[PDB]
């Protein structure tokens, strides 16, 4: 109806601010459990998700709904989804100047019903193809998904699972790689290996990519942080947040919140800058579903979940697995094959300079949407 | 004899003193042995900086601690304010004495005596979330330096709990509270010293063993018997079975083999580093495997941020 179209449109930012705010709460269960690097799409998470709330009804449906910082959405059924599984599609379709392998996977039990219903309608939204798998026969299970993985992924992800237990109801994966066009690409002859201090007491040499000319950045005199804007192709762009010397960058995460990152996008002033930028390249694998768990989205991978929607056969049908694989990559040239010239021309010899040469927390959003792709920390440039 | 563990590495010119040896390290590095460098900041640097270093690109920088300023030294940290956490020249040991100027107790609408809790600034007391919020009229109390007839009560104005607290998780179980009016120090109290996340975990809880300051709970001898007891670090692999608990970022655990149950929940942990006592962890509900004598403490070198923005 165009009733609902009306609608969509009002609803494209309030969804955007509200899985950006669920991203960060992400963030914060993971860096819980560690300092190290760190790197996972809040999109795709909630995006996967969200195909999940539509088969599930009642407590369990509500509730992830809740988890996902988004119940002030009021709607009608299934919309919910399309504004999601269809942000998916206007980013891999006829955006090609960025990315993007992405893509998801049900792997199911080989005896669930799955009726003609939310088989055909989610397969309209979610376009995730199901594949009903033999968990009794683990070691032929773990091959065939290795293999359907190490196929729609072109060998990007080769080998994503190590076990699998032989009652194993339903487990779901979601994928996504980047590395993208810069707006400016870094001159490789000025990439140096430079010093980079892991922390005030330990410090490591990594190779740094430099550029100069027009860039967008803030400083925020509260937390006392630089907010650093590294524009991609296709309306992609990249914030670095790097904490003065003295504070610490995990002291930040707590106070990340949508309204900050945008209070502080507004006070955005392009101008004349030098930048020192260290490659790197994260890839992690995380097993959402213990997360999501610290994070009250617990019955829906549980035994007392209502799944009757998605396969009616009732035995223990429950999720059972859910892990993101997300890799992300920079160097100076991304997907381009020769990287850029830099031309002096400002003009003068004491503009503003920001060395990224400590930790520093990173996001991927696509300037149109609003959309978070990319939630990230590197702590360490070295390894990942 | 001796100039021949060739202990002098990166260019170091050994002058082979009679009983011991001596060393001139290549221009740019310090130290008996010349493993250091002006450049960065390394722990074993004895003539470094007094509190905080920052590594950086000629030599290394000094901060000083909250109450401090540098002398002309540039690496010293003389106190002047004065309120900055330095422990009165008292030796204390088997005889705790309590007479630690910002250790402090907590009491409800009766003398009932529920919590513990640390000076963190003249007007700021520091506690667990848990305990600041049992009770909606904390009063502050202190016995430092007065006769145990009378003891000094405070008022709580207001209570500020960590915004990220999660009881259930137990994570960020912490709480700042405002004091009606502000600490005469020295003489009524003194805060601690709150410590840089890096320097505290590098050189102080690695390094040193630390003091765990409080009192044991629900019982006494009718009085205020502070009692202290030396610590160290768990190597939080071990503590996870010893305790059959998960450790997060945020958490750290302690030892003494003294099996006493410091249920008072304001206990804290803290560690000298050249004549300053810093506040290194405060003691949460530390359950339910005890196995007493290992203890798990909020690791408080990472709210940093959160006591700048509200205390200012
Ligand atoms: C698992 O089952 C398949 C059925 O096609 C069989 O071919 C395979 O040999 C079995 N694996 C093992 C380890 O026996
Ligand atoms: C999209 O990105 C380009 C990058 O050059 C930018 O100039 C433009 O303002 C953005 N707007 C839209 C609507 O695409
Ligand atoms: C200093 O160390 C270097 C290491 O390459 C060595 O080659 C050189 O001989 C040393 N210099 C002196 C003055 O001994
Ligand atoms: C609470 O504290 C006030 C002082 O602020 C005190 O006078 C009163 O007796 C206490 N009792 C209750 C129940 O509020
Ligand atoms: C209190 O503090 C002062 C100053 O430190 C000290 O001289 C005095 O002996 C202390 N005694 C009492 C009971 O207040
Ligand atoms: C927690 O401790 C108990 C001790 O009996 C143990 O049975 C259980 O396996 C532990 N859980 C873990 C290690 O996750
Ligand atoms: O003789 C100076 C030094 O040489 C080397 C040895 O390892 C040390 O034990 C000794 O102190």
């Amino acid at each position: 109806s165009e009733e609902e179209k009306a609608w969509l449109m009002a609803s494209r930012q309030q969804l955007a601010k509200e899985t950006s705010n669920f991203g960060f709460s992400l963030l914060r269960k993971i860096s819980m459990r560690h300092d190290g690097n760190m790197v996972f799409s809040p999109f795709g998470m909630s995006l996967a998700m969200t195909g999940l709330m539509l088969g599930a009804t009642g407590p369990t449906e509500t509730q992830i709904k809740r988890g996902l910082h988004l119940q002030a959405l009021k709607p009608t059924k299934p919309g919910l989804l399309p504004s999601l599984f269809k942000g998916l599609r206007e980013t891999l379709s006829r955006n090609l100047e960025l990315g993007l392998t992405q893509g998801s996977f049900a792997f199911i039990h080989k005896d669930f019903d799955v009726k003609e219903t939310f088989f055909n309608l989610s397969k309209r939204y979610f376009d995730t193809e199901c594949v009903p798998m033999n968990f009794r026969n683990a070691s032929q299970a773990k091959r065939l998904m290795n293999h359907y993985i190490n196929k729609e992924t072109r060998g990007k992800i080769p080998k994503l699972f190590d076990e699998i237990n032989p009652e194993t109801k339903l487990i779901l994966v979601d994928y996504i790689l980047f590395k993208g066009k810069w707006l400016t690409p870094f001159d490789p002859v000025f990439t140096e290996v430079d010093t980079f201090h892991l922390d005030k007491y330990k410090t490591i040499k990594v190779p740094m990519m430099y550029g100069a000319g027009k860039f967008a950045s803030t400083f925020d005199k509260n937390f006392r942080c630089h907010v650093l804007k590294l524009p991609y192709q296709g309306n992609a762009t990249m914030l670095v947040v790097l904490m003065e010397k003295m504070g610490d960058h995990l002291a930040l995460e707590d106070y990340l919140t949508t309204d900050l990152v945008e209070t502080w996008l507004r006070n955005m002033k392009t101008r004349n800058m030098e930048v020192f930028f260290p490659k790197f390249k994260l890839d992690q694998k995380y097993e959402m579903h213990e997360l999501l768990r610290q994070m009250g989205i617990r019955r829906i991978f549980s035994p007392f979940a209502d799944l009757s929607e998605l396969s009616a056969t009732g035995r223990n049908l429950q999720v059972s697995r859910v892990l993101q694989r997300t890799v992300i990559e920079v160097d100076e040239r991304g997907t381009e094959a020769v990287a850029g010239i830099l031309s002096e021309i400002t003009a003068y010899s004491m503009p503003p300079v920001i060395k990224v040469d400590r930790p520093f927390h990173f996001m991927i959003y696509e300037e149109t949407s609003g959309m978070l792709l990319f939630l990230g920390r590197v702590v360490n440039p070295t390894l990942l | 004899s001796p100039c021949i563990s060739q202990p002098c590495l990166h260019n170091g010119s050994c002058q082979d003193s009679i009983w011991g040896y001596t060393c001139t390290c290549s221009p740019g590095y310090e130290g008996s042995n010349c493993e250091l460098a002006k450049n960065e900041c390394h722990p074993e640097r004895t003539d470094g900086c007094q509190h905080f270093c920052l590594p950086g690109q000629e030599s290394y920088t000094c901060s000083c601690a909250q109450g401090y300023r540098l002398g002309e030294d540039h690496k010293q940290c003389v106190p002047h304010d004065q309120c900055a956490c330095g422990v009165l020249t008292s030796e204390k040991r088997a005889p705790d004495l309590q007479d630690l100027p910002w250790q402090v107790k907590l009491t409800n609408s009766e003398g009932k005596d529920f919590c513990g809790g640390v000076i963190i600034r003249e007007n700021f007391v520091l506690t667990t979330a848990k305990c600041s919020l049992l009770h909606r009229n904390i009063t502050v109390k202190t016995y430092f330096n007065r006769t145990s007839q009378d003891p000094l009560m405070i008022k709580i104005t207001h209570v500020h709990v960590h915004m990220r607290y999660d009881a259930d998780a137990g994570e960020n179980d912490l709480s700042l509270l405002e004091l009606e009016w502000p600490i005469q120090c020295p003489g009524a109290g003194l805060p601690v010293c709150t410590p840089e996340k890096d320097f505290a975990e590098h050189l102080l809880i690695p390094r040193t063993r630390g003091l765990l300051s409080g009192w044991a709970r629900n019982g006494t001898d009718l009085g205020n018997s502070l009692t202290t007891r030396p610590v160290t670090l768990v190597e939080g692999e071990e503590c996870g079975q010893v305790l059959n608990v998960t450790v997060t970022t945020r958490t750290y655990c302690e030892r003494s083999s003294v099996a006493a149950m410091h249920w008072m929940d304001g206990s804290v942990v803290t560690r000298e580093h050249r004549g300053s006592w810093f506040l290194t962890g405060v003691l949460g509900s530390q359950p339910v495997g005890g196995q007493a004598h290992m203890v798990l403490v909020t690791k408080v070198s990472r709210y940093s941020l959160w006591f700048k923005q509200i205390m200012n």
